[PDB]
């Protein structure tokens, strides 16, 4: 073990705010694990009139024909498209993009949630880290399945594959019968930062709301549509508020402006929809449940403490990308985060060093070519 | 004409649609009183050109100059009432489709018949020196306002002169619809129409933009009224309800069917069915039929401007079952010229009515009936298409002076219907089509010789006196002129033969001149537009700008004027404008529709406050000033089962 460190989960930093986010580029992932850099076939357009809420739409319908392609994937967390998108954005401007860590938004949300959620209820996974001249992070792949399907149907009912203006009327009328599928994303690449720490986050986004802008940050026009739940008794408000708080990070970390919740009655019957701006939620929580609302600036200060910790828990920032690399397991356990070198005596270390199991050859060649 | 009973039907069924125009005591930009602000305004311009050229008040204006002065005075009042904040559309009336021309021609000939009695206004058609003089004048008046009033420093103005073809009411729908097709279109722009016509109510609904208001003079009690489309949709939600439908209920489609019934039972192109005398005592009868028939159908009857003939047959069959009793009840309630129809309906109906109207032998009637029913159903389709997706054909028309009886509408369900967008007529071809020979002084008088001279190939189209046909005991002005229908191939070949004899100055104003125009005054786009279109790389204007709704609340395609306008130039009234430092103007075009327009509410529409209450709706199931614009931010109503709704429902 050439390096090791711990961080106690309830220690907190001091910086009050994130940097302003910016969109570098994007990719979409086919049903076939093909990655389409700079292509947007999978970007849905939001559409659900208020009159639809009168219809007794059922979020279970078509469950038996659900095409869950994601289970069949070879590398269910593979960063390849993000790395290739960053490559595409660097190539036409002749230099490295100065960010300290490259990762998915889900990994970042998992990390920041450690300050609040117990590891069992969090399902806090194993994580893996490596450097080349900057840090890279990957997640280790792991009735309730009908609750999973519900979100994917609700997102399918609420959207169109193309702009409403261009959609022919038959495609709207068919919509309730349409097959539902998962593992077919559109993912944006977002530059961001906390304190003096600079980042790139890959983030899935459900749909666009106003319009596409060509060759510009579309970031102010996306939304999240969230998997639905009933709210009808006072304790449901707190159960909802926890879900809302988790949802706020998930938009805020990448500057997404719109959060939409659908609400079930019971069974799988859709009853209502509500919407929030990302800027409302901290204040809305500050009024209705202060002990939850308070957690936002605690989460931001904790995210500062974390990222400084990662940049000081014996990382390497050895800038020549031809230098010998290093590789670490990361976990959250018993209110400690844990970090440990993967020694070359273990097969995983030999794999992550010598092979594409973390970072793709084309990306490694690109940065070795300066 | 005096205040139609149609408005009495509106105020009897739907009283809360009306509200007075709030008015003041000259600065343009100050916030207006009538409970909202307007982004866009649309003018039915013939709806002031006619009241100027022939007022209901006793004094006429004495000259074209005084008529134009009166038009400028009246439009100044209209804009000061409405205050459009982002765009204004002039929509001057233009060359019409054949189906319109052959109806207008009859009214035009009847006016020259009336002029012989007056010797003991036909200049207002497209292509005349008068409308050409208006097209110079109205542009100048607009440029003067944009140059001199700073309240308009952000405003855009769209000008669509009589040289641009299409009926003005149709030009407006094409404009609204092509803006509505832009992905960047703001779902909540407030809209207004000025115009005298009753049909505007149905066209407002036919946009499916719920923020529309219609501006009108009440003929009784110079006051003005708003009619809010926003409130009419609220009313129709109760009135159009039917329980137990096999397909799902949907308010946009129900409203399209109701609009279709209104155009069916009283129309500007087709003759009315003899059973269906006037809209205001007729629509409710077809609506009761629709409420009875609807649960037997596979769907709603109309779809995005397209019919379902199989369904419509069932309504017309039900109307046929009532038609005889409708004739009985009309006669019970009563308790050169050709108008004698003392045989009524009860003896033989169609078996004796047809020979009485058409002078045809009883063995031929089955063939005539089958052809007329085909033509009338094609007409009903062309009408529905015209307003929902634009004209299918400029060449199509109904071949006859009269309609079938309700008994006759069956066996057409097998049909499929087709059309071609063949090019509309030139200005002089339009004039030659509609003018009686007395008004022939409005043409270059070479063409006038073909109307009047006994050697002409086309004299049959210009009868100096003609048969006229009064109906339904209308002892009034309302008689049908039984004029011969024009063969357009014979007319157009006779007219076009004169063209090489005309001057270049007479070929001017007979060229199409198709560009609409746009004018700006240090607007948000001003430097971008100027930079490309007038400091252009080329002297020849191949350079064109497309632009999108988000930046300035308008979209379109834009290019240099053809009119000899230049960036440093200034111009004079037909009070010099100094445009050289104040204005830019451009030829303009609509962005063509990406695909067929949908009858749907667009994404991001926010409703206004509700105006009706349970006591109103329960009366239909048996007012004051009102708000305009979006009621806050949320796209969805508060409902049971929701977080933000929970605190609301618990007060
Ligand atoms: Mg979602």
């Amino acid at each position: 073990m050439g390096v090791s460190a711990n961080l106690f989960v309830k220690q907190r930093g001091s910086t009050t705010a994130l940097k302003q986010p910016k969109e570098i580029g994007f990719y979409s992932r086919t049903k076939d694990e093909e990655y389409l850099i700079s292509d947007d076939t999978n970007l849905n357009y939001y559409y659900l009139p208020d009159a639809e809420l009168d219809r007794k739409l059922d979020l279970s319908s078509g469950f038996q024909k659900f095409k869950d392609y994601y289970k069949d994937f070879e590398d269910r967390c593979s960063l390849r498209g993000l790395l290739e998108t960053i490559e595409s954005s660097e190539r036409h401007k002749g230099k490295k993009i100065n960010a300290d860590i490259i990762t998915f938004r889900g990994i970042a949300r998992k990390l920041i949630s450690c300050a609040f959620d117990s590891p069992s209820f969090n399902t806090v996974d194993l994580r893996i880290v490596s450097f080349n001249g900057q840090l890279f992070i990957k997640e280790v792949p792991e009735n309730q399945d009908l609750n999973v399907f519900t979100g994917y149907k609700f997102e399918t009912l609420a959207t169109l594959s193309n702009p409403l203006q261009y959609t022919p009327r038959e495609v709207i009328e068919k919509r309730t019968k349409r097959i539902v599928s998962h593992g077919d994303e559109y993912i944006s690449v977002v530059r961001t930062g906390v304190g003096n720490c600079k980042l790139i986050l890959g983030a899935e986004v459900d749909c666009i709301f106003d319009f596409k802008e060509n060759g510009r940050d579309n970031l102010k026009h996306y939304a999240e549509l969230k998997c639905t739940q009933q709210v009808a008794n006072i304790s449901d408000t707190h159960k909802f508020e926890r879900k809302l708080f988790r949802t706020w990070l998930q938009c805020f970390l990448v500057g997404i402006p719109r959060i939409i919740y659908g609400f079930k009655d019971d069974h799988y019957v859709l009853k209502t929809v509500e919407e929030f701006s990302t800027e409302e939620v901290p204040v809305l929580l500050k009024n209705n449940n202060p002990q939850v609302g308070s957690a936002c600036l605690e989460a931001i200060k904790w995210y500062g403490l974390l990222t400084e910790w990662l940049l000081k828990m014996i990382p390497r920032d050895e800038d020549p990308h031809s230098q010998i690399r290093a590789f670490k397991l990361v976990f959250e356990n018993n209110h400690l985060r844990l970090s440990e070198i993967e020694e070359s005596d273990e097969e995983y270390s030999g794999l992550i060093d010598g092979e594409h199991i973390l970072s793709n050859g084309f990306k490694e060649w690109r940065k070795s070519l300066k | 004409m005096g205040v139609p009973s149609f408005f009495r039907w509106l105020s009897r069924k739907y009283p809360k649609i009306i509200s007075p125009v709030l008015e003041e005591q000259p600065l343009d930009y100050s916030a207006s009183n009538p409970n909202g602000e307007l982004d866009n305004l649309y003018l039915d311009m013939n709806g002031i050109v006619h009241p100027c050229s022939h007022p209901e008040n006793k004094p006429p204006p004495e000259t074209e100059d005084e008529m134009l002065l009166a038009v400028f005075e009246y439009t100044n009042r209209v804009l000061n009432m409405a205050r459009p904040r982002k765009v204004l559309v002039m929509a001057v009336d233009g060359v019409a489709p054949r189906a319109k021309m052959n109806q207008q021609r009859a009214r035009r000939f009847r006016s020259a018949r009336d002029a012989q009695i007056e010797n003991e206004s036909n200049a207002i058609t497209p292509g005349t020196p008068f409308m050409d003089k208006l097209a110079a004048a109205l542009r100048y008046w607009t440029a003067f306002k944009l140059a001199t009033d700073p309240g308009w420093k952000n405003l855009q103005v769209i000008i669509s002169d009589a040289t641009v073809p299409g009926e003005g009411e149709h030009k407006i729908m094409n404009f609204i619809r092509s803006q509505r097709a832009d992905p960047e279109y703001n779902p909540n722009t407030t809209h207004c129409i000025y115009g005298l016509d009753a049909d505007l109510i149905f066209l407002g609904l036919a946009t499916h933009e719920p923020h529309f208001k219609i501006l009108r003079e009440d003929v009784f009690a110079q006051p003005f009224l708003w009619l809010h489309i926003n409130v009419l949709r609220e009313y129709l939600s109760a009135e159009l309800w039917v329980p137990g439908l096999p397909f799902t209920f949907d308010l946009e489609r129900a409203i399209d069917d109701w609009v279709f019934m209104c155009f069916f039972c009283g129309n500007d192109f087709l003759p009315h069915l003899p059973c269906l005398d006037v809209r205001e005592n007729s629509i409710d009868i077809l609506l009761d039929i629709w409420k009875v028939v609807l649960p037997k159908l596979k769907t709603y009857m109309t779809c995005d401007g397209v019919l379902n003939l199989p369904s419509v047959e069932t309504l017309l069959q039900h109307l046929g079952s009532r038609e005889g009793d409708i004739f009985k009840t009309r006669h019970i309630q009563e308790a050169f010229d050709t108008d004698e129809f003392v045989k009524l309906f009860e003896p033989g109906y169609h078996e004796r009515y047809y020979t009485a109207k058409f002078h045809v032998t009883p063995q031929d009637i089955e063939q005539l009936r089958k052809d007329m029913v085909k033509c009338y159903i094609e007409g009903v389709a062309w009408v529905l298409m015209y307003y929902y997706q634009g004209c299918a054909s400029w060449n199509w028309f109904y071949p006859y002076h009269y309609a079938p009886l309700a008994t006759d509408f069956h066996g057409f369900s097998h049909l499929e219907i087709k059309f071609e967008e063949g090019t509309p007529f030139l200005p002089y071809e339009q004039l030659m089509s509609v003018l009686p020979a007395a008004s022939g002084h409005a043409l270059p008088k070479i063409f006038r010789s073909l109307m009047s001279e006994p050697d002409s190939e086309i004299i049959d189209f210009y009868p100096e006196e003609f048969p006229i046909d009064m109906n339904g005991k209308k002892m009034s002005w309302q008689g049908i002129a039984l004029l011969p229908f024009i063969d357009q191939d014979r007319l157009l070949t006779a007219v076009r033969a004169q063209y090489p004899l005309l001057s270049d100055a007479e070929r001017a104003r007979n060229i199409r001149g198709e560009p609409v125009l746009l004018i700006s005054n240090k607007n948000a786009n001003y430097e971008r537009f100027s930079k490309k279109l007038y400091s252009k790389e080329n002297n020849n204007n191949n350079v064109v700008v497309k632009f999108q709704h988000f930046k300035s609340g308008l979209s379109g395609i834009v290019s240099k004027d053809v009119e000899g306008f230049e960036l440093n130039g200034k111009i004079v009234c037909p009070l010099p404008n100094l445009s050289t430092t104040l204005i830019l103007k451009m030829s303009y075009r609509l962005i063509p529709l990406p695909s067929r327009n949908k009858s749907i509410i667009l994404n991001g529409f926010i409703p206004s406050e509700p105006v009706l209450t349970a006591y109103d709706l329960d009366s239909i199931m048996y007012q004051n000033i009102v708000p305009v614009g979006p009621k806050g931010i949320t796209q969805y109503k508060p409902r049971t089962g929701g977080y933000r709704a929970f605190f609301y429902f618990a007060e």
